[PDB]
RNA sequence: AUUGGGCGUAAAGCAAGCGCAGGCGGAUUGAAAAGUCUGGUGUUAAAGGCAGCUGCUUAACAGUUGUAUGCAUUGGAAAC
RNA sequence: GGCGAAGGCGAAAACUUAGGCCAUUACUGACGCUUAGGCUUGAAAGUGUGGGGAGCAAAUAGGAUUAGAUACCCUAGUAGUCCACACCGUAAACGAUAGAUACUAGCUGUCGGGGCGAUCCCCUCGGUAGUGAAGUUAACACAUUAAGUAUCUCGCCUGG
RNA sequence: GGUGCAUGGUUGUCGUCAGCUCGUGUCGUGAGAUGUUGGGUUAAGUCCCGCAACGAGCGCAACCCUUAUCGUUAGUUACA
């Protein structure tokens, strides 16, 4: 129960991450196959940098990157020594017929995304510091960024067999069912010392008021 | 209780 | 004049046979008349202690807070108490929540009066049915907070037109140890109270004179022209 | 201003199935120079528990003089059955109490006292009786002065 | 459980009443002082206890100085 | 509702007779309370003796009911229930509250007696309830018929 | 491979039902009561009235999409 607000708040109120279109759709596979794996190599890959999200954009035998992120050094570096390493590691993944290209752009206030929300607190958990602190360190930093009502949930083990004593706190306003709050989810797998533990962030972004049409 | 002032 | 025995001249009757005996203690001794009844010697005395006492509180520009809640004619009375002069008022059952905690009630009158802006700024930013669901929140708010809403320093005096009948402002004065005044009976706490003026509630005559006399005593206070306790006549009062 | 813990009770509340770890806590609040305070609390997190037991107890501080920095005479503190009973001693020696008791007399800025719990053992009637018992007694002077018969002590 | 408990509902009020003895005993006056408290004398070993000293190189140890409490008797207060 | 120490006490009539109350310039003059021991009474059931036994119904018999019923249902039904004699002396024998006494808010009641005198209504001395302060308590609540305040005595309990 | 009371994610269930809670205060020794309660209207703890209560979060309602009335835009491969 309790069905996920994220999926169903993507398309005509949200903007897609993956905007992409070809010909007759037996290419579907090979394009979709490449465009995920190269969104879940940042995702596996760097968790340090707090990248945003990742905008493919394909058409017509072509491909464009932008990338969005909030340390811009950990993607580029001295010397340029990592723009020329993701760069080889895309043509790896992308192959030796078509173009490539791409723009490192940082973003302001990038902690309007749960995503990294939930990579701090992952970060944090795994990091042999108790829960409590950094849970709370975490909402103040998240209620400092300016933003909205804010909630969270973990889930697993504390190194303890049970999940009788988890721990979810709600502040200020949580409307799912009204289509027009503009909330993004977030949620992460930390592999702890004795399981495997579930992070589940909601953050309130504001209300998106007169308007009737996705931007 | 003795008046205020 | 103050006191003068003009002014006294229907304050009896009261619930029969029904008297708290801690009151014996400023109450005459047993009435013959079937019902309770009360003097009027330790009535002008205590009336001229609270009186004077009341006024130079009012000198010091202290903050005095005015309930009323009894059917119709306390309600009107106490309307034109806060009419001729800008003080603190109650006009319906105070629902509690300021002297046990005014800090939350602050938010209610802060909204208030960013609301009360709200209407002061829009024109025609709300539909009919928008307009008229915002001018009952306007009146639920005006219903139960408008007689308070220019204050943020708590009150430290009121009147009462029975204990009893505002237990829950006797108890929320009792919080702190301000001074109180009540329109006392025979069936009231005495102990719960700071200033006693046993009279008659039942019979609005009585009612009218008195609540006339504390007026008096917070209206020269402030410099407004007084009703009476100075004037050698008296006008007739009746509920209508 | 040294606010010493005093207990620790894990309470729940039962509804329609599953229970909810809503524990109390308590804590007693004093400035170890005369004024003294307690509060008891409910909250589902023991940070916020005691923010709203020592908001308690600070607000409902209560003032008792120094009387050479002793419980001036030997008096019997009751309350639903919980009793304990101070009585004076020479200076200097320490105070020998209960935990929470000599918690609360550091709290109230005392020294050595002769004290004794009697009867029930749960900690919330001793705090009352010991509330009470440090409450109900008058100044030696105040009661001479309120005495008809009037004296230098 | 005289110091220092309870018995309406947690354990206990006899099913109920009369009632020798015993327990507690109205007010006012007088006597005496048996009890009481007190003044005095004698008694109740020492040791040990308590405190101080000395001597063991020092605590432990021994002696040393006084010290209780109970009893008999003499003389008084009538508050009871 | 009243009466009585309680159980209990209700057709009427007659005999004996107790306790109780109001005012008692009534009278001697502490004769006052308690009560280990002691005495008496003590619902119903039941024991024995002698009767009768309308009706009921322990046990029991028959028919239903059922998983079966010697239970819940129905029909009979010994004893007993009734009377007298003794015995038997237990009951949630309850105000789950020992007795005796003094004082301590208040209000609505009810009834007995006195006086006011058409009643009612009034107060006064009591018995008998409810409500409800203070006090006490773990709370229930008691609360002028104390579980508030106290006094003397008797009985009783030391976890299950 | 095993190990669903180690678990995560995900999902059915009560249940498309309105209740579930928190911050403040009030009463009580506290669990707790309180709002959330009572009367109306409902799908609603939706709202109103009052109520030692006051607010607030979750959900309910609604902002989403489709259908049905009409107008404009564009007119073909509908059409013609």
């Amino acid at each position: 129960q309790k069905v996920n607000s994220n999926g169903l708040r993507f398309g005509i109120n949200k903007n897609w991450i993956s905007r992409w279109t070809a010909n007759s759709h037996a290419q579907t596979a090979k394009w979709l196959i490449e465009d995920e794996k190269i969104r879940n190599l940042f995702f596996v890959n760097y968790r340090n940098a707090q990248v945003s999200n990742v905008e493919i954009e394909r058409t017509q035998a072509t491909v464009d990157v932008f990338v969005y992120a909030a340390q811009p050094a950990f993607l580029i570096g001295s010397e340029n020594k990592n723009i020329q390493k993701i760069t080889k590691q895309i043509k790896q993944i992308i192959g030796r017929t078509t173009n490539l290209d791409l723009t490192i752009n940082e973003i302001g206030s990038p902690m309007l995304s749960a995503r990294i929300i939930a990579r701090d607190l992952a970060n944090a958990i795994e990091a042999r510091v108790p829960l409590r602190t950094a849970m709370r360190q975490s909402l103040i930093k998240v209620l400092k960024a300016g933003a909205n009502g804010i909630k969270v949930l973990v889930s697993g083990r504390l190194n303890g067999a049970e999940i009788a004593r988890d721990k979810m706190y709600i502040e200020g306003n949580m409307p799912l069912s009204t289509l027009r709050a503009d909330i993004d989810y977030a949620l992460e797998k930390a592999q702890t010392t004795y399981g495997v533990i579930g992070v589940k962030v909601w953050i309130n972004r504001g209300m998106i008021y007169t308007k009737g049409l996705n931007r | 209780m003795g008046n205020f002032d | 004049s103050l006191a003068k025995l003009g002014e006294m001249r229907t304050h009896v009757g009261m619930v029969k046979r029904y008297w708290n005996p801690k009151m014996g203690f400023f109450i005459e001794p047993e009435r013959k008349h079937n019902n309770d009844h009360f003097v009027l010697e330790l009535q002008r005395q205590s009336l001229q202690t609270a009186y004077n006492y009341v006024k130079e509180v009012a000198q010091n520009n202290g903050q005095i807070l005015f309930v009323g809640t009894k059917n119709d004619y306390v309600k009107k009375l106490v309307n034109n108490i806060a009419k001729r002069v800008d003080v603190a008022f109650i006009t319906q059952r105070w629902l509690g929540g300021t002297l046990t905690n005014f800090k939350t009630l602050s938010i209610s009158i802060n909204k208030l009066n960013k609301l009360v802006e709200k209407q002061a700024e829009n024109a025609a930013d709300l539909t009919k049915k928008e307009n008229l669901m915002l001018s009952r929140e306007i009146e639920r708010l005006e219903k139960f907070f408008g007689g308070v809403k220019s204050l943020k320093r708590l009150p430290n005096l009121l009147i009462v037109d029975d204990p009893v009948y505002e237990k829950n402002a006797v108890a929320e004065a009792n919080i702190l140890r301000i001074p109180v005044v009540a329109l006392c009976n025979t069936n009231t706490n005495p102990e719960l109270v700071d200033f006693i003026i046993p009279a008659n509630n039942h019979q609005p005559q009585s009612t009218c004179l008195l609540m006339n006399l504390l007026a008096d005593a917070v209206a020269e206070a402030k410099a407004m022209p007084t009703m009476f306790a100075y004037k050698p006549d008296e006008e007739i009062q009746i509920e209508i | 201003f040294e606010e010493r813990i005093v207990k620790l009770k894990r309470i729940s509340k039962t509804t329609k199935g599953g229970r909810n770890m809503r524990f109390s806590v308590l804590v007693v609040v004093g400035n170890r120079k005369g004024k003294i305070g307690y509060g008891i609390a409910k909250a589902l997190e023991v940070p916020n528990a005691i923010k709203k037991a020592i908001k308690a107890a600070h607000n409902s501080l209560h003032t008792i003089e120094i009387h050479k920095g002793s419980i001036y005479h030997e008096v019997i503190g009751r309350s639903g059955a919980s009793r304990v009973l101070l009585k004076p001693a020479p200076q200097g020696t320490g105070i020998i109490a209960g935990g929470a008791i000599r918690a609360i007399i550091e709290l109230a800025g005392y020294s050595d006292i002769y004290t004794k719990n009697l009867g029930r053992n749960t900690p919330i009637n001793m705090i009352h009786a010991t509330m009470d018992g440090i409450l109900k007694q008058l100044s030696p002077r105040r009661v001479a002065i309120l005495r008809n018969k009037n004296l230098n002590e």
